């Protein structure tokens, strides 16, 4: 997902060449110029790792949302990093899950936006009103004003 | 009678909590001891307590929380 | 605050809080714990499923009914009754609402004291007070005098009552109801060749019962119109396909009410039960009590029965007397009508069994002057 | 927006609020302290006569079962709620869960042993 | 640490760690000992190939499956399999992983224990717990209830689930799989000249049965036109060369599951033991059983089975019900996928069967609560 983005947002140009010239060189004579869902899975295969296909249907939807199977730049160094997958497990269920219920601190079972925006200035980080807008819209997805305890483990689900 | 018993059981516990308080024929550093000891006894009860209110609190919240979902299960 | 008007009755479940229309939730009163073994893990299997939750896993269940007839033959099951009754289907605490049970006449005294007992002291209710299932079903027709039969689905009882003065010496209670026509239906379907024998298909033969039996106007007329035609013969689904066909067992099935010697009881049935209730009242009240015949419970649904108790009665009583039956269409919750009609009244407000009181005297309060 | 600071947000939401209870805990605790300390009260009579010693005694023998009492009634009722939240917990489950069943995947092996297979003995740098 | 969810099987052996999506190893279950003489000398020639090894120097071999029907005939071959499956095909010692064997149902009593003693005494594992082969194909499904038809190669079982809740009594247990099917089918095939007699020529038959068979959607027509024209006639080219034409033998192999009589079997076919397997559980719970039809095991790969199966069935069933057959893309290692997420589930990680135990209570151990 947009982890794999944060991550290459994380990396530099270094690892944008290193990958370019690794195209360069294994990529060499196919005439796309990108790497293909059916490509991947059949150099994969010739290596060993054999995921399926709809794995790489996933990949492909998930890092080319325009559906053609390619890679864009971007979107190519996501999917190139998302073969890596060190960090699971999400960080910690309960223990979180008591932070963001204690975050009700009107305790009504309402996670008001202001609180997070209290905590927000406290992190400080660069953020606008539409940053934070957004990022509710991720999280609050039956849009109920709040933010949902199932919501909260559906956007906090696999973060560390 | 699984009421009565659970009525019985209580006063059970309660009778077994209550110790022989026979003292009299001690000394006066003994019976500062034993007042000590129903101190510590009733100050133990006390955190005890206190924990119970603060977990009863958190159990009202997240029986909210369950009637919120339920709400949500519609 | 509002009353809790619960019923407990045998075979469904009224309850709901005090001043309305009809009872809030009203579901089955079965507990069936699961009988096969179990394979899958953490699927989340309790370990007894009660209310309406057993009436849709009940392919994998031994449901079993805690009231047999009015009375209450398994405490602990009666008490899960009760729990889930309060908690699951109104919500509603019970350390902060009066309730109102109810009780079939002439039950035996221990059951009442240990209902009494149970709501004292398990669920903490401020007061309870129990009444008697006939009285209720007569305030909810508005009126003030007539005989009440209350066929429901335990036991049929028929209390009469003149002026609010009740005649405790002419009250005929009969232990045939609702379960024994269920039993019967059941054992006469065998004779075409639908066997139901587990404890969940009585379920379905109960729903036959509901939906296609109906009471004959003539008994020998019916018969024999059944057995040349076939215009009767009406069929049903059953929960898997296999249609089947009803025929003469129509009829056959609710008739027992009028002749209790099918199912081998000896008594006179619920049309000859109810004239010999009125003539062991006063002769000068006797006129009242044949116009102010009154229907209720569930079991009185029958298509056809308001007109086969009137033309039995008729046959009985003197000519010169009118004879009228009453049933409202609100026949299966007049009980629960007239426990709502009863607990919002002001001049009841003082008649509640206080907790007070009961810490006083015991569980033998009830018989007391606190009725 | 970009995802790295959206990232960045969430690690320091996680931060806040687990600091935030953290030291709602340490404020839990030193108040148990403090108001228990407020409540049971120390005493010292030492050196008087075994009658107001014994009574005091008496006095506080019955204060234990005061508490005692109280005490474990509030523990047994906050045991009933625990036990039903987790029925509670339970029935929200067998509603909202089932598909609830998590993926574990091996196939996703080390992305630098994948690229060292691909390449075979060209497989030096990458 | 991380479980190993073996899957012995009978024909393939699949394995892999727990919390994957597909086995790692697979790999036929064959020890096949040399029988020629052999004169190169130094030539490094072993006593016994084992595995994928034994398939590829056949042709000097004499293969022989440890597994006839489920049950475990030559424990020798079979720990030597265990052996290879757990130091070569996934190397990783056993002293460090609990296992997840799996077993058909109604199997003897000492195969299971045996099983286990091996598994706790030679491999020295730190706990094993045995699994019924249905349970874990309808995990795989994503369901919790469902009747499971899972055709093996060794034997065919059908085990109905509802809600959870195995039904005992209503497993049909049938002895006719995949090598019956190959052993049929290399019978038939002597009909136009073609003779396959040496154990390994049984692999060859049973590529062609893999590569070629298809099930007919209805029988007597593809009879008919196989008679006529020449559409079906499919060739197919040996490990040598002189390809050979397959007929109307096509269709006619994997018939006999659906008429066991072809093969001299007395019993039906399986599109008539599942609806008997369904018949004898409970009335109320054949509606779902019906609509959850599910389909596992490699034998049930035909092409255009999961349509002639659900005709059958609909046919057999009354007209109401609806009948869904479920036949995921995934089938042949349905089984695994499910033992795969029952070894990572959290709430059953404390049913294996510790060393412990089994040192207290013996190898009897696995018919107690821990099964
Ligand atoms: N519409 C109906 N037609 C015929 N019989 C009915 C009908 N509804 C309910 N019954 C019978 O009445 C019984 C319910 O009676 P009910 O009045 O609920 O008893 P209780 O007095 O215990 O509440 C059921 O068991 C059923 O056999
Ligand atoms: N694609 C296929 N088409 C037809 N039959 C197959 C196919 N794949 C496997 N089979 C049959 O299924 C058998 C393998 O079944 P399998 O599910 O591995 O048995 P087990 O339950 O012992 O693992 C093989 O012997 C073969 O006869
Ligand atoms: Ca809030
Ligand atoms: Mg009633
Ligand atoms: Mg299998």
């Amino acid at each position: 997902d947009d982890i794999y983005k944060a991550a290459v947002e994380q990396l530099t140009e270094e690892q944008k060449n290193e990958f370019k010239a690794a195209f360069d060189i294994f990529v060499l004579g196919a005439e796309d110029g990108c790497i293909s869902t059916k490509e991947l899975g059949k150099v994969m295969r010739m290596l060993g790792q054999n995921p399926t296909p709809e794995e790489l249907q996933e990949m492909i939807d998930e890092v080319d949302e325009d559906g053609s199977g390619t890679v864009d730049f971007d979107e190519f160094l996501v999917m190139m990093v998302r073969c890596m997958k060190d960090d699971s497990k999400g960080k910690s269920e309960e223990e979180l899950s008591d932070l963001f219920r204690m975050f009700d601190k009107n305790a009504d079972g309402y996670i008001d936006l202001d609180e997070l925006k209290m905590m927000l200035q406290a992190t400080g980080e660069t953020i606008t009103e539409d940053d934070i807008e957004e990022l509710m819209k991720d999280g609050d997805k039956n849009n109920d004003g709040r933010i949902d305890y199932d919501e909260f483990l559906e956007f906090m689900k696999g973060v560390e | 009678g699984k009421r009565q018993t659970e009525r019985e059981k209580k006063k059970k516990i309660l009778a077994e909590r209550r110790k022989v308080l026979a003292i009299d024929h001690l000394n006066e550093d003994q019976l500062r001891e034993k007042a000590k000891e129903l101190w510590q006894s009733i100050y133990n009860l006390e955190a005890e307590k206190f924990d119970l209110q603060e977990k009863f609190k958190q159990q009202k919240y997240e029986i909210n929380v369950l009637r919120n979902r339920i709400n949500d299960n519609q | 605050t509002t009353a809790l008007v619960c019923d407990n009755g045998s075979g469904l479940v009224k309850a709901g809080f005090a001043g309305d229309d009809a009872p809030r939730a009203v579901f089955p009163s079965i507990v069936g714990r699961p009988r096969h073994q179990g394979v899958m893990v953490g699927m989340g299997q309790k370990d007894s499923y009660v209310g309406d939750e057993a009436q849709s896993k009940r392919g994998i269940l031994t449901l079993k009914y805690p009231i047999e007839h009015g009375i209450i033959t398994n405490w602990d099951d009666m008490e899960k009754i009760w729990h889930h009754t309060f908690y699951n289907e109104l919500r509603v605490a019970p350390e902060e609402h009066p309730t109102l049970l109810t009780e079939a006449p002439l039950n035996p005294k221990a059951n009442r004291e240990k209902m009494t007992q149970i709501m004292f002291e398990t669920f903490n209710v401020p007061a309870m007070y129990v009444a008697i299932q006939a009285v209720l079903s007569l305030y909810a027709s508005g009126r003030t005098t007539g005989i009440v039969l209350d066929s429901g689905d335990g036991v049929t009882h028929n209390v009469p009552i003149y002026e609010g003065y009740a005649l405790p010496h002419a009250i005929m209670r009969l232990d045939l109801a609702g379960r024994d026509l269920t039993d019967y239906l059941m054992k006469i379907l065998t004779e075409r060749g639908y066997s139901f024998v587990t404890t969940a298909e009585r379920e379905i033969v109960r729903d036959i019962k509901e939906k296609l039996c109906y009471v004959a106007l003539d008994f020998e007329n019916e018969m024999a119109t059944a057995a040349s035609s076939s215009s009767l013969e009406k069929s049903y689904e059953l929960p898997d396909g296999q249609v089947i066909t009803i025929g003469n067992e129509r009829f056959r099935c609710p008739e027992t009410l009028f002749q209790p010697s099918f199912i081998g009881m000896e008594s006179a049935g619920i049309h000859e039960t109810t004239y010999n209730s009125i003539m062991k009242c006063d002769i000068d009240i006797r006129k009242d009590l044949y116009a102010n015949n009154v229907l209720s419970g569930g079991t009185t649904m029958y298509p056809g029965i308001a007109d086969r108790m009137q033309k039995e009665i008729t046959a009985l009583a003197p000519s010169t007397m009118k004879i009228k039956i009453i049933a409202p269409p609100e026949r299966k919750y007049s009980v629960w009508i007239g426990g709502s009609i009863l607990a919002s009244l002001s001049t009841f407000q003082q008649m509640w069994i206080s907790k007070q009181e009961y810490d006083e005297a015991g569980p033998s309060i009830v018989h007391r002057k606190c009725f | 927006i970009s995802a790295s600071r959206k990232l960045q947000l969430k690690t320091l939401m996680l931060q806040i609020a687990k600091q935030e209870m953290e030291r709602e805990a340490e404020e839990r605790r030193g108040e148990k302290g403090r108001v228990l300390r407020t409540r049971c009260q120390p005493l010292e009579l030492d050196g008087l006569g075994f009658e107001e010693l014994q009574d005091l005694c008496r006095q506080l023998h019955a204060r234990v079962d005061k508490v005692d009492e109280e005490r474990y009634d509030v523990e047994a009722k906050v045991t009933k709620n625990i036990t039903e939240i987790a029925d509670l917990t339970q029935k929200i489950y067998d509603l909202r869960g089932k598909f609830k069943r998590p993926t574990l995947r091996r196939v996703r092996i080390s992305a630098d042993a994948m690229m060292q297979a691909l390449l075979g003995t060209r497989a030096k740098e990458s």
